[PDB]
């Protein structure tokens, strides 16, 4: 088999976990614990598995303390992805569904370690395209976990050699240039920039944006034309003030007003510095 | 029961209630797998045999990634439709939780939707969407005076079918929650949400107008109408979803071809897609209009019909 391949038979596929937005994962055991997703695209033709296995050669050698392992994929028997197996919760299961109760100080070094993992992956040039606390992992408690990064050729179904992308999964960290799927190509390094954003918001306010609608379909268009932007009254009253700057500038409507991860990084720092 | 029943939709509304009590409290281990109807965006639905009763129904899993207060206030809201009786509304067994899937068990409608009707259909014949449109305003009428609840869902693949003739609603806003741990997890391809609730204006059962007007085009056409045809494509007689969203607020409603369907069903789906709510007609003024009291006189075998379609015997 290929570089980084896994030959057929060499994963144990255990226990199914759950679906998102294009794959399946199941936790697996292959010198020692991992996390496999069978990706919802099973029948690539060649065009596509040869950009999917440049991809790899890519995601391989993205190696970094803040990012998850990227393992190896599989073909046979099916077209899978083979990452480092998290112990805990994601970074959503905390805020939204255990609800554990972070100090100020935590929080910070959560997303200053988010920031972190995702300046080395711009650093390589490498846009996530998928950042969300589903995709942020707190590993033993302790060291944070960035997830389903990149991927590009196989979050979408292709006719030969070109790709139909449609939004799957949730919407709440999509971009408004991300939610309208218009321009040459939605993803940048500004839109993971909105979408850290997003993350900011839940670890300052405890909550998901956008509360107070039900309606997805209103979200989906008053998001994409601008009408619609989380409410920052939502930030908790001990959230530091720089922090509410510096998430208002990542969530800019416009991508050319968003700051980039460098930037980012440093306000964070020097914030969890200038803190009690 | 006390509702306008013919003798055979209570006959049939009884032996339902009488199904329903040999039904206790529903487990997982009771139930044994037969094969799948389908999956959604959110959800997937099983043929399952329910080994306690004997009973065959329909049980849709959904996963949701929710705290288990939201989880149980969910499973709470939706015990409600075990008052949701109607000849018109898919029944219902039970609401459970397990296995980290909210279970809804439901009666099990052997036609499918009306989506999978209308793939094997090719188009839906107008005197066929008569009684379809009857028994959507029916069923979106008792949603409303005998419980409050607004569908918010109303598609071809909400209305479901079986052989004996039934044409039921499905999957409406019975539990808000519901509605809104779903808008945060999944996403659709296609919508058929009302101009007026895209931009956040709430107008009550309106918007299933629109959306059952909607449906109604799709279905007499064989596809979906947004965005319009284009020209030499509708006599043969790849849209993002921001873009049919944005679509559906900013340009004119789609209308059914001219010529091909009679005058009153063209004013009936017009009628149901004024973009403006209030100057939209309502289910009262639906339930009179010409397109309607015809199709309620029309002899329609529908049952036959639809075995016919779908490849059934009778
Ligand atoms: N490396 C991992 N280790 C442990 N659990 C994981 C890992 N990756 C994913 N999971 C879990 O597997 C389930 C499905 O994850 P996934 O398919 O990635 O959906 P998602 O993260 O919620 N949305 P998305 O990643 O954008 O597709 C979730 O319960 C995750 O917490
Ligand atoms: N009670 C039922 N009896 C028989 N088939 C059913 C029943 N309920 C649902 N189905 C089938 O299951 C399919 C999947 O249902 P569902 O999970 O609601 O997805 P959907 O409505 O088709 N599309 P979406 O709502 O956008 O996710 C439907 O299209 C029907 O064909
Ligand atoms: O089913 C739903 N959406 O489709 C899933 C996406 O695939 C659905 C959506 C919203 C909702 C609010 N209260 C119940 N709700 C649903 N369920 C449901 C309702 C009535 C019956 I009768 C049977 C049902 F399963
Ligand atoms: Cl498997
Ligand atoms: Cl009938
Ligand atoms: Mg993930
Ligand atoms: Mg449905």
């Amino acid at each position: 088999s290929d570089d980084w391949e896994i030959p057929d038979g060499q994963i144990t596929v255990g226990q199914r976990i759950g679906s998102g937005s294009f794959g399946t994962v199941y936790k697996g055991k292959w010198h020692g614990d991992v996390a496999v997703k069978m990706l919802n695209v099973t029948a690539p033709t060649p065009q596509q598995l040869q950009a999917f296995k440049n991809e790899v050669g890519v995601l391989r050698k993205t190696r970094h303390v803040n990012i998850l392992l990227f393992m190896g994929y599989s073909t046979k028997p099916q077209l899978a992805i083979v990452t480092q197996w998290c112990e805990g919760s994601s970074l959503y299961h905390h805020l939204h569904i255990i609800e554990t109760k972070f100090e100020m100080i935590k929080l910070i070094d959560i997303a200053r370690q988010t920031a972190q993992g995702m300046d080395y992956l711009h650093a390589k040039s490498i846009i996530h395209r998928d950042l969300k606390s589903n995709n942020i992992f707190l590993h033993e408690d302790l060291t944070v976990k960035i997830g389903d990064f990149g991927l590009a050729t196989v979050k979408s179904r292709w006719s030969g050699s070109h790709q139909f992308e449609q939004l799957s999964g949730s919407i709440l960290w999509m971009a408004p240039e991300v939610i309208r799927m218009q321009d040459k190509n939605p993803y940048s390094f500004q839109s993971d920039v909105y979408a850290f954003g997003i993350v900011l918001y839940e670890l300052m306010t405890g909550q998901l944006p956008y509360s107070n609608i039900n309606n997805r379909d209103q979200i989906i268009f008053m998001v994409g034309r601008g009408y619609l932007s989380p409410d920052l009254s939502k930030v908790r009253s001990n959230c530091p003030k720089a922090m509410k700057r510096l998430m208002a500038e990542c969530l800019k409507k416009k991508r050319d007003e968003r700051p980039l991860f460098p930037q980012i990084l440093a306000s964070i720092e020097l914030l969890a510095r200038s803190l009690p | 029961e006390e509702l306008e029943l013919d003798e055979q939709q209570r006959k049939r509304l009884e032996a339902f209630l009488t199904q329903k009590q040999k039904v206790g409290e529903l487990k997982d281990d009771d139930f044994e797998k037969i094969s799948e109807l389908g999956a959604g965006n959110g959800g997937v639905v099983f043929k399952v045999s329910h080994k306690p009763s004997g009973l065959v129904m329909a049980r849709k899993l959904i996963h949701l990634e929710i705290k288990p207060a939201i989880r149980n206030q969910i499973i709470r809201e939706l015990q409600v439709l075990h008052e949701c009786n109607s000849p018109y509304i898919v029944g219902f067994y039970g609401a459970f939780y397990s296995d980290g899937e909210i279970s809804i068990c439901m009666e099990h409608m052997d036609g499918g939707s009306l989506d999978q009707v209308l793939k094997k259909a090719g188009r839906i014949p107008e005197q066929i969407l008569g009684k379809v449109s009857i028994a959507v305003i029916k069923g979106l009428t008792y949603l409303r005076e005998k419980h409050k609840i607004m569908h918010r869902d109303v598609k071809p693949s909400n209305i479901l079918v079986n052989s004996r003739g039934e044409i039921k609603l499905c999957d409406f806003g019975v539990s808000g929650q519901l509605i809104d741990a779903m808008a945060n997890a999944f996403v659709g391809t296609r919508s058929y949400m009302s101009p007026e609730r895209l931009q956040g204006t709430h107008y009550s059962v309106q918007s299933d107008i629109w959306s059952m007007g909607l449906s109604l085009v799709e279905m007499a056409v064989g596809r979906y109408p947004i965005p319009p045809p284009d020209a030499k494509e509708l006599e043969l007689m790849p849209m993002a979803i921001f873009e049919l969203l944005d679509y559906i607020v900013n340009e004119p409603p789609p209308k059914l071809p001219s010529g091909v369907f009679s005058l009153e069903f063209q004013d009936f789906v017009n009628k149901c897609l004024i973009k403006n709510p209030a100057e939209r007609a309502d289910l009262k003024q639906l339930m009179v209009h010409a397109f309607i009291k015809r199709s309620d006189a029309e002899e329609v075998d529908f049952a036959g019909w639809l075995c016919s379609t779908i490849g059934l015997n009778q």
